[PDB]
């Protein structure tokens, strides 16, 4: 096969320029395609054949191709253009081959630290032999961040599961962490904590069985 | 033109799916038709191809063997079939209209296909309280945690939808159980505690099940 | 008459095997054919049967959807398909005639599928080197591990074939790994230790693999 | 389903009648069928139709079905009636029905104490981080031990695989266990010992990563 290497990301400030790279072996002789794709929607052609706009697509998006980088442009960025974007080429090696892709963040608002909320097992729960803690990270911008669990102190292995961050309501992000166990390992710490790191900023809550 | 594709696909492992492409103009003429699928989170992969005025088909070799792309008769309809299904198949699965460059005009809107060896369960709703303490004085977070559910999706709502504002219902969560979890949120005011009922409308049509969970302070 | 089915057969999970039953006669004029299963050390299951002259056929609710059981043209034949393997399927599958009163007067003599996630591997043989001390005194053992194999199955034979007497090659064993392991040794006289060669002759065909290793003493 | 009930094993001496019983509900009004299985070969119906023998079968097997068990009889015990033996009903329920079986010991040889032969694990195998110890059984009667392996005198749970016991070229059995490890566990343990418990009796080998 052939391969299509892409930065997984590129934020942009509305209005600038944003310029999506795509690299390949002599990708400059090859038909660059490229495809956007918004959350839950499915993909939209918007620059064919190295630089065809398809009808439909604002002049902004200009395509250029030449030697072993095909590189997307997108002027005038608008919050609209923010998406996920695929460079894709016919490799009659590879038939029908697909970049890495990069989401494109148009930085239209101010950052924004992460609110957590952590919520002890109901006891409820117990009676399923299981104790599930909730973490929930809201309003938070950009949508990256990374959580971390501990039990009186150490780190947590098993039991985690998190959520990719997406856009609540109000434009701004949140996500969701777990922290599943039994009902007896639960009481039998005196404490558990929840780690939110964003944007080089930590923000730690904690619960015991007691209080 | 357009594209319409066949409805979500729940298949345990080892069985076969096979989805369905609509051209809506009522044939695909001389166009070649693409099945693109998508994972989680992941990028695009081209899976095959075929050109129903030819009854020529291609395949990807990391998939020859496992797929079968057909027509019906009247070439107004193009097949998709996937066997031995494992979980790394469960994905998006489009369809789409070949440009003569080699790119991808048109698309479906997408057929979803999940592969789990677990059978439909209904949820199990639990109370996120709000803390005796209180959260961020003046407001506070009291939710649900729709536990344990198969397969997708679950809806939610609070006080019959009269309470919109402040919520937020999270995506959901694949445990290794097999099983899916999810939790919805509320930001209300921290006075409004003890004299304002609060209750989360739980709704998850592949079991037939509803839940109208109470969340009282702890 | 008599019941000739097809070869031994080794799939990987997912996938669909087809077992074949010829009638001896040529055909199977009015009688009807059952497919009956064993697993490993395991008992006697009906799956279902067909009657070629009728062209009807039963299955076993616990395979129903799994299983189909047809017969060509010439009904001279009949075919048992089982899909979605798992490695629950690994058994001996015969087909046998059924009676009047229902039992069944004639059997094949079994296809052996084995269902397994591990592709082929040829045999790694390690030595099972006599005691510096010895065994029982006057003769002595010595063997040879074969080790991690697929799929089935290894003959062994001593130097060449000459030491017959004394040896016993065992059973294999089926690792979590899904590699077959065994091993075959002989009694000796605890003399020729030293100054007679020991070398155990392995092969493995499904590997195009052939191994002559030398025992040593310890 | 239905279901046919078989005791699990028949053990009897040559010349003596054996007699192979199979329980069920009113199988008395169903027609059984019993078949003969010998190691590696295909089942042989032997009696049918309550008690009807096919042509090849000895007068000695004779069947009987009244009540809710129905019973096979093997008069004169022969060496060659060594087998597996189970009854089968067709059930308009169940289709058709197979007992659990019973095995047939024609015990024509006295008892035999088995042989153990425990091999410590050649070097050659560490280089594939391997190291596995082979326990050889050989040489007992009848056909049926359990083994049990230790590590400085304490039982082990993990590695361990053994092969179901199978005649020898002299009509005696054998039986084979392994304890798979690495080369750490292996020189890290004082010795490891198999044990061999047959007839009421056990015989334990051992070996040092020393000696």
């Amino acid at each position: 096969s052939y391969e299509l290497t892409q930065p997984p990301s590129v934020s942009v400030a509305p209005g600038k320029t944003a310029r999506i790279t795509c690299g390949g072996n002599n990708i400059g002789s090859k038909s660059v395609h490229w495809y956007q794709q918004k959350p839950g929607q499915a993909p939209v052609l918007v620059v064919y054949d190295d630089s065809d706009r398809p009808s439909g697509i604002p002049e902004r998006f200009s395509g250029s191709n030449s030697g072993n980088t095909a590189t997307l442009t997108i002027s005038r960025v608008e919050a609209g253009d923010e998406a996920d974007y695929y460079c894709q080429v016919w490799d009659s090696s590879s038939d029908y081959v697909f970049g890495t892709g990069t989401k494109v963040t148009v930085l239209g608002q101010p950052k924004a630290n992460p609110t957590v909320t952590l919520f002890p097992p109901s006891s409820e729960e117990f009676q399923a032999n299981k104790a599930t803690l909730v973490c929930l990270i809201s309003d938070f911008y950009p949508g990256a961040v990374t959580v971390a669990w501990k039990a009186d102190g150490s780190p947590v292995k098993a039991g985690v599961e998190t959520t990719k961050p997406s856009k609540q309501s109000n434009n701004k992000y949140a996500a969701s962490s777990y922290l599943s166990l039994t009902p007896e390992q639960w009481k039998s710490h005196r404490s558990y904590s929840c780690q939110v790191t964003h944007e080089g900023s930590t923000v730690e809550k904690t619960v015991a069985p007691t209080e | 033109v357009q594209l319409q594709q066949s409805g979500a696909e729940v298949k345990k492992p080892g069985s076969s799916v096979k989805v369905s492409c609509k051209a809506s103009g009522g044939t695909f003429s001389s166009y070649t038709i693409s099945w693109v699928r998508q994972a989680p989170g992941q990028g695009l992969e081209w899976m095959g191809g075929i050109t129903p005025i030819l009854g020529i088909a291609n395949y990807a070799q990391k998939f020859q063997g496992r797929v079968t792309i057909t027509t019906d008769e009247s070439t107004s309809t193009a097949y998709m079939e996937l066997s031995s299904l494992r979980s790394e198949d469960t994905a998006v699965y489009y369809c789409a209209r070949d440009t003569v460059m080699g790119g991808m005009d048109v698309w479906g809107q997408g057929t979803t296909v999940t592969v789990s060896s677990a059978s439909t369960k209904g949820p199990s709703v639990f109370p996120l309280a709000p803390s005796s303490k209180s959260t961020s004085g003046g407001t506070s977070a009291l939710g649900c945690l729709v536990k344990d559910y198969f397969p997708e999706p679950v809806t939610v709502s609070w006080n019959s939808g009269a309470l919109t504002s402040g919520v937020h219902t999270f995506p959901a969560v694949l445990q290794s159980s097999g099983l899916y979890s999810l939790s919805s949120v509320v930001t209300v005011p921290s006075s409004s505690l003890g004299t304002q009922t609060y209750i989360c409308n739980v709704n998850h049509k592949p079991s037939n099940t509803k839940v109208d969970k109470k969340v009282e302070p702890k």
